[PDB]
């Protein structure tokens, strides 16, 4: 057994981190490997993760974080049986991947505009609450060439598009992803889509 | 910023195939927010839209009815290009061809290519002849002297005339080509300069005829 | 500056607003007896004082509530106190910082005084 | 197919005037209309999209209005560089259809043409051909009259003229009538003359040269 | 009823003051009375994050800055439209509130903006007249003030 590429991890900055790594040869991740992780701190407890196969020689491990702050630093130990293969560190605040928004709904209140609203994926108790800027993606079901990405740079999770920039009689679909500039995060996965057919 | 470079102008024999390419800089041909189009322009046609290719979750193609039976537009994601092909061309297909980046959702050309003039003719290519123009004998009106070059007898269009490797732009006048009786084209490119720099400042006209790979650089001395 | 300094302030703004039953208990006021110590020594000591509190009063049955919301507040307070401990500890970088003899102060006034210091540090931490 | 008809074909207006170009669509296209500018020798440039929105870097004196089938492009305080041909285009559905164009010509004060004349170079004469070139420079309006005098004799059907597009800075023109003769016909004469008749000239100006001077 | 204004001076309405538990614990004099309406202090007589007693109060929860100035507008993209402004106090201490509407709107719609972010409209109707105005608040990383500043001078965009 040998480590091909080094384990890289991402965090949602709330509860779950995820780590991926490729192996030398094909391996049964659940049978051969164990991943120990623990928060470097006075009061902390060690945790063990069972890897899942993602491919032939690619293992993935879901990590459990009760609470994450920016200073938190975790020690990762990759074990094959009783012989260490790889050791490393992981600061979740430096590898954040936010949770996707949801509760995406279409409001036809105003006749001059079309209101889109979604739910901020984090509770107000989370540090990422007032740092999430979103990006709404709208596309036409009839004209695939109509594929727009609006950038929402204010704190509220809503979007008002001019009703004149939409065409009458065709149905559009929308989805929204989120990112936090303050923490230099990657993008969240696209939310599930909503559909509407305006006339 | 986006920049579009097209292939060179040239000749195409009738009923043969016209092929042009467009090199994209500062954007991706596989961008899902844009569409990549070809437009041609000519007096008998106006500004005529030919077609487009664009990528969303797979490649899409759309053509105009006037050329759909002869046209093919293809993307090149290794060289970041896309090309146009028209077969069974007639002289009516003689025009200036542009590639352009249209915005996907509002169908409008943000960025255009410089344009390529394709001529459909049975005739064959002929390079030009570059003759100087005497500055001062019956000229030099006031304090400004006027000289130039005479690009004569070439085919087909166009010719790119520049002065001092493109450093001289003020007072330059490149005249439209004239279709002579022999069938060849000919144009002139004059430029007004201060008369006090005739003996000092050297003046070169940089004639370039791409359809024949001709690049002349005639010097114009006072005579 | 740091994002950590903002997480600290964002937690203190939520703490000084929502106070509970055992917030009236006393701790060591390291600010009243700060004999001109460095900035990292104050962080390291502020974390130890908070650490000694939620370790002593997490399972303290007197600090629990009768109603469910009163139980939520106590668990919410201890949760926020743990976030300050770990952020103040890593920001300081000091392994050990002996907390010398100092007078007492209720937990609310320890936090309010702490929030003032943090907001002041961020004020001067303007590029 | 959404068809589009633009009007007028051409128009001349002075610097500072308010120019208006119209565009009528075949069907209702809401506000999906774009306007382009094509300066001479250059590719079209987008000016207005979505009927009324200015593309970045386009001066604030360009206006677009209309919704439905009748649209309008408006240039307030026309400028010499605004000389170009303007096209509209429906952006509602493919195929994109463009207007026929509108040649916006600038109207300025009358200008006089500085007349020049060039003798055939010795390098051209080796090829057995002589092309004398008379040059009118920076005048207005475009209308002019050029007549060649080969030893006080008016020739005909032996020259070709080529007018430039209106200059985008001073709104003037330039013309070149090229007299081409064989090396024998040229050597059989000495003094050539070029006679210009422009409105900006009180009397016709004639620039001349003697062969071998 | 004291109020600090953009870290410049104070206005109290209806004496002597001292800094509680800190250096320079001497009672001063109101150098400039207000008519007796109240008192006013200079920029040197103001030490934020110091327990200010006259009635005791915290100073960083009583700051009211100036309205923003130099409001600009320019399209960040083909559909975007960014609004800019300038602030007098420290830009890393202010929480701005952007408010806009059209001439057909019967009520203002508003969106909040962080100090590190810049406001922008992702979609704009080109045949409508827009009007923007911004006010700021000294909150929440440098203080806990609840009062905003005055609305800046409005700016406009568009035709029709
Ligand atoms: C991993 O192995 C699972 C169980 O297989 C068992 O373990 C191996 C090492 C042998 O001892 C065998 O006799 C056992 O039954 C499988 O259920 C699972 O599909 C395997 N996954 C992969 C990716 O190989
Ligand atoms: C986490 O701690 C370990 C040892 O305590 C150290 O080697 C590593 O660099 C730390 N990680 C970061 C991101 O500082
Ligand atoms: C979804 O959002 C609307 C407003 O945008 C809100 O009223 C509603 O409660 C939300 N639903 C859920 C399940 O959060
Ligand atoms: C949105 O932001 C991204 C960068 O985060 C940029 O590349 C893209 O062009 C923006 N889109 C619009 C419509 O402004
Ligand atoms: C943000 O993180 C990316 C990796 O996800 C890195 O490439 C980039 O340099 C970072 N930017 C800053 C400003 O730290
Ligand atoms: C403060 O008081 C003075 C005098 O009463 C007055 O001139 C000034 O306008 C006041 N400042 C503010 C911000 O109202």
């Amino acid at each position: 057994f040998k480590v091909l590429q080094e384990p890289t991890c991402v965090s949602d900055y709330m509860s779950i981190s995820t780590c991926e790594w490729k192996m030398n040869g094909p391996t049964n991740c659940s049978t051969e490997l164990r991943l120990l992780y623990q928060l470097v701190f006075l009061l902390s407890e060690a945790h063990t993760c069972i890897p899942e196969n993602n491919g032939g020689a690619g293992c993935v491990c879901h990590l459990l974080m009760d609470d994450v702050v920016s200073a938190d630093n975790y020690t990762l130990d990759l074990w094959a049986g009783q012989q260490l293969l790889w050791k490393g560190s992981f600061k979740p605040s430096e590898h954040v991947k936010p949770r996707a928004p949801g509760n995406l709904t279409v409001h036809t209140n105003v006749s001059d505009t079309l209101l889109l609203t979604w739910s901020n994926p984090y509770p107000p108790d989370n540090y990422l609450y007032n740092h999430l800027t979103y990006a709404v993606n709208i596309w036409s079901e009839n004209d695939p060439a109509d594929f727009r990405i609006y950038n929402v740079t204010y704190l509220e999770p809503s979007l008002r598009i001019a009703a004149s920039t939409l065409k009458s009689g065709i149905s559009y679909r929308a989805r929204v992803r989120a990112w936090a500039q303050c923490y230099n995060t990657t993008w969240s996965e696209w939310s599930p889509s909503t559909k509407w057919h305006n006339s | 910023q986006v920049q579009l470079q097209q292939s060179g102008p040239g000749l195409v024999k009738p009923s043969q195939t016209l092929s042009l390419t467009c090199a994209i800089s500062g954007d991706s041909v596989s961008s899902n927010i844009a569409t990549w189009n070809w437009i041609r322009q000519s007096p008998s046609r106006g500004l005529e839209w030919l077609g487009r290719t664009y990528y969303r979750s797979k490649w899409y193609n759309d053509y105009a009815v006037s050329v759909r039976s002869r046209i093919s537009i293809s993307p090149d994601t290794s060289k970041n290009q896309f090309s146009l092909q028209l077969n069974s061309v007639t002289p009516e297909d003689t025009a200036i061809y542009y590639c352009a980046r249209f915005s996907g959702w509002l169908g409008t050309g943000d960025c255009w290519g410089q344009g390529t003039l394709v001529t459909v003719s049975s005739a064959s290519t002929k390079g030009p002849s570059v003759f100087p123009l005497a500055p001062s004998s019956k000229s030099t009106s006031g304090g400004t002297a006027a000289l130039g070059c005479l690009v004569k007898d070439y085919f087909p269009e166009p010719v790119t005339v520049s002065w001092n490797s493109g450093a001289l732009t003020s007072g330059v006048h490149t005249f439209p080509a004239v279709l002579q009786s022999s069938g060849l084209y000919s144009l002139s490119s004059v430029v007004t300069v201060p008369s006090s720099s005739l003996g000092t400042q050297t003046y070169i006209c940089n004639v370039n005829h791409k359809p024949s790979n001709t690049k002349v650089d005639k010097k114009v001395c006072s005579r | 500056c740091d994002i950590t300094l903002q997480e600290i302030i964002k937690t203190l703004n939520s703490l000084t607003e929502q106070k509970t039953l055992c917030t009236e208990l006393t701790v060591t006021d390291i600010f009243a007896a700060s004999k001109n110590t460095t900035e990292k020594e104050t962080f390291c000591r502020a974390a130890t004082v908070l650490r000694q509190f939620y370790s002593h009063h997490e399972k303290d049955t007197r600090c629990l509530g009768a109603t469910a919301q009163q139980f939520h507040r106590h668990k919410q307070l201890i949760r926020f106190l743990k976030r300050l401990d770990r952020n103040l500890w890593g920001l300081a970088g000091l392994n050990s910082c002996p907390v010398k003899e100092a007078n007492q102060s209720t937990l609310e006034n320890f936090l309010e005084r702490l929030r003032v210091i943090m907001q002041s540090k961020w004020f001067k931490c303007g590029a | 197919d959404i068809q589009v008809t633009q009007s007028p074909s051409s128009l001349s207006a002075s610097v500072g005037d308010r120019v208006t170009i119209t565009c009528r669509a075949s069907q209702g296209i809401s506000t999906w209309l774009a306007w382009y500018q094509q300066r001479p020798g250059k590719a079209p440039k987008l000016l207005i999209y979505a009927a009324s929105s200015l593309e970045t870097g386009v001066p604030s004196r360009f206006s677009g209005s209309g919704s439905g089938t009748d649209f309008t492009l408006t240039i307030s305080s026309l400028q010499p560089e605004d000389f170009a041909t303007y096209y509209c285009q429906q952006s509602y559905s493919t195929p994109w259809t463009f207007g026929q164009g509108t040649k916006v010509e600038i109207k300025r004060t009358v200008a006089a043409p500085s007349v020049f004349i060039f003798p055939p170079s010795d390098s051209q004469l080796k090829s057995g051909t002589a092309s004398v070139v008379c040059l009118l420079n920076n005048f207005y309006p475009r209308e002019a009259k050029v007549q060649w005098k080969v030893d006080n004799a008016l020739q005909s059907g032996n020259s070709q003229e080529s007018v430039t597009e209106q200059d985008s800075k001073d709104s003037t023109y330039s013309l070149s009538s090229t007299l081409t003769l064989s090396k024998a016909d040229y050597e059989k004469h000495k003094v050539y003359a070029c006679e210009v008749t422009h409105q900006g000239l009180s009397s016709p100006v004639t620039k001349s040269f003697n062969r071998g001077e | 009823q004291c109020f600090v204004f953009n870290v410049e001076y104070m206005n109290c309405t209806w004496l002597h003051y001292w800094y509680k538990n800190s250096d320079n614990d001497k009672v001063q004099k109101c150098s400039h009375y207000l008519f007796t309406s109240g008192c006013q202090l200079q920029k040197k007589e103001i030490h934020l994050y110091q327990t200010f007693v006259v009635q005791m109060l915290k100073l960083q929860n009583l700051v009211i800055p100036w309205a923003p100035e130099n409001l600009t507008l320019h399209k960040l993209s083909e559909s975007q439209l960014e609004l800019n402004w300038n602030n007098r106090f420290l830009n890393h201490c202010l929480e701005h509130l952007v408010q806009y509407r059209t001439d057909w709107d019967h009520s203002w719609t508003e969106q909040s903006v962080d100090y590190r972010h810049k406001f922008s409209l992702p979609s704009v109707d080109g045949q409508k007249r827009y009007t923007f105005r911004v006010r700021s608040r000294f909150n929440p990383l440098c203080g806990s003030a609840q009062h905003w500043s005055e609305w800046s001078h409005p700016i406009h965009w568009g035709s029709n």
